[PDB]
């Protein structure tokens, strides 16, 4: 088959195509509308059902509709589709090529004849209408078989033969060059770069040639066994290669009748000749198999559709998918999309799942919103912020414990004596670990600041967990929780402390009928503890504790049904501070040790933030935060928690990594105020008990000279304190520098380019309406 | 009066970061602010933004720069 | 999915963001670089400068860290690396806003990938092309950002590829401030991790296995404190390969494949990570963009797909 795209023929946006069926017995003229992809756009206008064994075909760009059709017998039927004359050679043989120039010159190739010229070119207007034979103005290629030819300019023509390539001009009988090659079939020119053409091969070796390299040797590109073979055997070849007409340095090759490869080329200049190389190969699968020839369709906005002719001769339309070429992710959780076809860039903003919902649920935008809100600076402010916004409660609980421990450290509690004991863990206090009597006596002193041999350790644990509180303040806390409205939490705390009649009193003073029913059910317990099991009531309470949704009511029913604490200490949906409180209040030494070991070994491997109450800000606390990071990708809380104890007590690289990552993220979010607050908070919390700053600070950068004695003017007046020279004044108000909340009328703004100083407010007022330094003899746009 | 950078033999990131602002972490070349107790630079806009919501040095060296730049 | 036109006259080859996330730079095969800025008011991307950069098609650009200023490392097919610095005292959309800094004319082949190093290495540069040689460029003197020295020269290929066969290269550095210098080098059908030694010369540390076809894009997940690193790879096969690396040549590192996903059934052209290493975005030959997030376990499972 042969599909040839013809230009300069339609005034409208439609594109005309000419086709030859694979049987080489028919010629069809097509009009294809590119803006509609459906097969109704492929319109068949006229058909000329004659000839037989067509070998070549061309068209005339200057004159509309004139189409030359070759034949194997030797007749060149030149006619119109949009008269009808037939010509032939002086000696009739097989026509293998054709070419129609712009002015009207029509060429011809013939087979090898020992007594005739092959390339015979004439004119349309200078041939006799009563003669079948042509009258060639110029005759070339004696004893040769022309296989393909194409018109380059209004004078020159490029030709090819069975053993040579020829670029022959009509103004000189001598050819310009003759390059020996085995690749001469189907010369096709690039519609952008006229100096490059591609020829087929006998074995299928496509080669993109250069005119100038032969004009002056080597092919510019080569491709071994790229296209189908059979060039020298069958004169009815298949046009399975096309130079692109949408963009430069691109071409398509159809392999095995099913796949189309859009080869793209790269070029460089060795400094006019561009040594080409292949960059990327884009594959596309055809809609239907057994395709012989195809052609491009230029679409709007650099689009591409393919018109293809099958082996049966049926012609359809296949589009090229808009493949995304780059999917990069922003720091603000945004997606950028570039296409392999056109130039517009797609944007997905944070503003199966939806992409917007996934990017809004990601922890990057979660951390960005928290850092904008002011997360981690003051722990009471963090707890208030969490309580004033909606799913996350264990972060609120661990920040509440951090607030309690920070209040303990700032109030002078548990920092005095020879043992620092700052932000230590409950597990650490309970385990103990240079004299045992000395540590016991300093713990006793700590108790003196504000039944069991380890009573001092239990009291330190209750001080750490924030539970050593009086009964009157317990009633005040009951009133506080009742005013808040968490009656379930208030009753849970009452059951935790053991005042069951007070729990019944608290739940009975509620506006919820469900709470009143639960109050009555719990009221069925006071005269019911001195009883065995299985009396229906404990059965109903066990079923309730199994089926109910609120975990506080679950543990209330569980303890009231069975007076044991192992069904309460292991409930995961209650606060671990409360579980530690009841375990320290009620359980024995061995039971408390087993519970502490189980809970600590659980939280260390599981990465729960509420294991920090047990383990403190220790190396084990950093291990817990590392597991939390590995579980959640939350470096913000890990940094803002590990800054409390790390530079003060233990140097570890994980805290440094978290701090650097959070600071880089704050810089990427352009949260410079939050980064500065984080830095000054690290410097505040890096002071030891003595007061020595242990955090690493940036070294000193610059100092101010006075050019006379060449020394610093301020020691780490309105005169230099060494040579007595006069300081320069502000150019606005003529007031000199003074040496010995910051207002905008105290500090000079010494530009480091022109070295001219003004006060801050004067400089801001002068540069608000100007862009030049105020001192004479300077040209420097400071601000 | 002319400003003079502290000369230190550095090799990597800190040679570039020695002459950078301590609030926005960019290079300072025009309209600076220099403290005397700690020798840390700031931009004009960076200082006029930071001292409305600040009390200490943004590099966190522990210097109250509103009261100690002299 | 609102689009904006880049204004290029031919194919846009590579687009990257800056550090702050408000600037993009677009290189293309019309020998141009256009840098867009994100408007604060209208929230619509608009051009800042549009200047012709190279003599051939530009294929890879990369921003420098803002502490070193605004520097764009452009690599093209004309055996050059060009570095561009913004001069603020010039009007917008002019063509002289980004003054040229240097040309690194030490390449004997067309480049494919250029990547700036992380900030803690200094102002280091990585350049790879079809020469098979990786050359590291260092900005030693901060007083003038116009002198760049060539220090590390490691050969990643035995011979350069043929003139007709296609080849693709992608580079990705190691954003870990408390680990030695590491670099990921995807040369044809080899994923190589190059590590800095005690002598100061890079060596072959480990090779990512698999990769039966041509490698198209490599990407290193940002280390945010986790004890394991992640490298995402998209081959000419439809495999989004996420490699897990544990590091403990001062330090040795072991490579274990975490996943091998075939939801594209084509060629994965670009695979890239997020800020925190949670969301993985991949584009394939099926015309679809797939987002990936880890489950409760560490195995990655497909999320919302953009077509
Ligand atoms: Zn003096
Ligand atoms: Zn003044
Ligand atoms: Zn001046
Ligand atoms: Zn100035
Ligand atoms: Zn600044
Ligand atoms: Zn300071
Ligand atoms: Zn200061």
């Amino acid at each position: 088959g042969l599909i040839k795209k013809v230009t300069h023929w339609s005034y409208d946006n439609l594109i005309d195509y000419l086709s030859v069926n694979p049987t080489r017995d028919e010629v069809t003229h097509y009009k294809v509308d590119p803006e509609n992809e459906s097969d109704e756009s492929i319109i068949k206008l006229h058909t000329v059902k004659d000839f037989g064994s067509i070998t070549c075909l061309d068209y005339s760009e200057s004159e509309i509709g004139m189409i030359g059709v070759g034949e194997k017998n030797g007749y060149l039927r030149i006619f119109n589709i949009s008269y009808d004359i037939r010509v032939r050679a002086k000696k009739q043989r097989c026509i293998n090529s054709l070419g129609i120039n712009t002015n009207g010159l029509i060429a011809m190739g013939l087979d090898r004849n020992k007594h005739d010229s092959s390339l015979q070119i004439w004119d349309m207007n200078y041939h006799d209408d009563s003669h079948e034979t042509i009258n060639p103005m110029f005759s070339y290629c004696t004893n040769e078989s022309i296989v393909s030819l194409k018109f380059l300019n209004d004078t020159s023509v490029l030709a090819a033969s069975t053993k040579f390539l020829k670029e022959i001009d009509v103004r000189s009988p001598n050819p310009i060059y003759q390059h020996p090659t085995r690749l001469t079939y189907d010369i096709k020119l690039n519609p952008f770069n006229d100096w490059q053409f591609s020829t087929y091969g006998d074995d299928g070796t496509l080669a993109i040639w250069d005119r100038r390299k032969l004009s002056d040797a080597s092919p510019l590109l080569t491709f071994e066994k790229l296209v189908g073979s059979g060039a020298a055997s069958r004169k009815y070849m298949n046009s399975c290669f096309r130079w692109s007409c949408v963009r430069n340095n691109e071409f398509a090759t159809l392999h095995r009748g099913d796949t189309i490869k859009r080869w793209r080329l790269g070029y460089y200049c060795d400094s006019n000749i561009e040594n080409l190389f292949v960059s990327s190969v884009h594959d596309t699968n055809t809609m239907y198999d057994r395709v012989a020839t195809f052609d491009y369709i230029p679409r709007s906005n650099n689009g591409t559709s393919l018109i293809c002719m099958r082996q049966s001769g049926t012609i359809y339309r296949m589009p090229i998918s808009e493949v995304c070429s780059k999917a990069i992710l922003n720091n603000r959780n945004s997606l950028l999309l570039s296409n392999f076809e056109n130039t517009e860039i797609d944007e997905i903003r944070v503003n199966f799942w939806k992409p917007e919902k996934l990017l809004e649920k990601d922890i990057s935008v979660i951390m960005r919103t928290r850092a904008s809100l002011g997360y981690g600076l003051d722990p009471m402010n963090t707890v208030e912020m969490i309580d004033s916004s909606k799913n996350n409660a264990y972060i609120r609980n661990t920040w509440r414990w951090i607030a309690i421990a920070k209040a303990s450290v700032d109030d002078g509690t548990m920092v005095s004596g020879d043992l620092d004991l700052g932000y230590e863990g409950v597990i650490g206090i309970w385990n103990g670990i240079l004299s045992d009597k000395q540590l016991n006596k300093e713990m006793e002193k700590i108790i003196k600041l504000r039944g069991s041999p380890k009573y001092v350790q239990r009291r330190l644990c209750l001080i750490i967990s924030g539970w050593d509180l009086s009964r009157s303040d317990y009633e005040d806390k009951y009133n506080i929780i009742m005013k808040n409205g968490h009656y379930e939490k208030a009753a849970a705390w009452a059951v935790f402390f053991g005042d069951i009649p007070k729990a019944v009193e608290i739940l009975g003073s509620a506006k919820k009928e469900r709470l009143r029913l639960i109050a009555t059910a719990i009221a069925g317990y006071l005269a019911y503890k001195d009883l065995p099991g299985n009396n229906a009531w404990r059965q109903q309470c066990r079923k309730m504790s199994s089926e109910l949704d609120d975990p506080y009511l679950r543990v209330i029913f569980a303890f009231i049904a069975d007076n044991d604490w192992w069904d309460i200490l292991y409930e995961p949906a209650i606060s671990l501070r409360e579980r530690l409180g009841v375990a320290l209040r009620f359980l024995n030494d061995t039971d408390l040790t087993t519970f502490l070991d189980r809970t600590s070994s659980t939280v260390i491997e599981n990465g729960e933030l509420e294991g920090l109450i047990l383990t403190g800000i220790t190396p084990n606390g950093i291990d817990l935060l590392q597991s939390y990071v590995n579980k959640t990708s939350d470096v913000q809380s890990a940094a803002l928690i590990s800054i409390f104890g790390s530079p003060r007590y233990f140097r570890d690289q994980r805290v440094d990594e978290w701090i650097q990552t959070y600071r880089d993220m704050l810089k990427s979010w352009e949260l410079f105020s939050m980064r500065a607050r984080f830095d000054v908070l690290r410097s505040k919390l890096s002071r030891t008990k003595t007061g020595v700053l242990t955090a690493d600070i940036k070294p000193r950068q610059i100092y101010i000279q006075c050019q006379n004695c060449k020394q610093n003017i301020n020691t780490p007046k309105y005169c230099c304190p060494h040579c007595g020279s006069s300081f320069p004044r502000c150019a606005i108000c003529l007031m000199p520098l003074g040496t010995s909340k910051l207002k905008l009328n105290e500090w000079f703004s010494f530009c480091l380019s022109c070295n001219h100083g003004m006060h801050a407010g004067h400089a801001e007022e002068w540069f608000d309406r100007h862009n030049v330094c105020p001192t004479p003899g300077c040209t420097c746009q400071c601000n | 009066v002319l400003t003079h950078w502290i000369e230190n033999n550095e090799f990597g990131e800190e040679k570039f970061l020695a002459r950078n602002c301590n609030y926005c972490d960019l290079r300072v070349t025009r309209s600076s602010f220099i403290c005397g107790n700690c020798q840390h630079v700031l931009h004009s806009s960076c200082a006029r933004i930071w001292w409305e919501i600040g009390d200490e040095c943004p590099s966190g060296c522990g210097c109250n720069c509103p009261e100690m730049f002299d | 999915m609102q689009p904006f036109d880049s204004g290029h006259d031919d194919l846009v080859h590579d687009v990257v963001y800056d550090f702050y996330g408000r600037h993009v730079a677009t290189c293309s095969s019309d020998q141009h670089i256009k840098v867009f800025k994100l408007d604060k008011d209208t929230s619509n991307w608009e051009l800042s400068d549009s200047w012709r950069a190279h003599d051939s098609s530009i294929v890879a650009i990369d921003w420098a860290s803002p502490e070193y200023g605004r520097i764009i490392a452009s690599a093209s097919y004309d055996k050059t690396v060009k570095l561009w610095e913004e001069d603020p005292d010039q009007e917008e959309c002019s063509g002289r806003r980004w003054n040229k800094l240097c040309t690194l004319n030490d390449s004997k082949g067309s480049l494919y990938s250029v990547k700036f190093a992380p900030a803690h290495l200094g102002l280091k540069l990585a350049c790879l092309g079809n020469d098979g040689i990786l050359r590291l460029y260092d900005a030693l003197e901060p007083s003038d950002l116009r002198s760049w020295t060539l220090t590390s020269e490691m050969k990643v290929l035995s011979i350069p590829p043929a003139n007709h066969l296609q080849s693709d290269f992608c580079l990705s550095w190691c954003p870990s401030r408390f680990s030695p210098e590491k670099l990921a080098v995807s040369a044809l059908e080899q994923a190589i991790i190059y590590q800095r030694g005690k002598d100061g010369k890079l060596h072959v540390a480990a090779k990512l296995p698999g990769h039966k076809s041509l490698i198209r894009s490599i990407s290193w997940a940002p280390s945010i404190g986790r004890w394991y690193q992640l490298i995402a790879t998209g081959c000419k096969d439809g495999r989004i390969r996420i490699f897990k690396i544990t590091e403990k040549l001062q330090s040795n590192l072991q490579v274990e494949l975490l996943s091998e996903h075939d939801d594209h059934n084509g060629e994965v052209w670009s695979v890239s990570w997020n800020l925190t290493g949670t969301i993985l975005s991949s584009a394939g030959d099926d015309g679809k963009v797939r987002l990936w997030k880890a489950t409760y376990s560490n195995e990655f499972k497909c999320m919302s797909v953009i077509t």
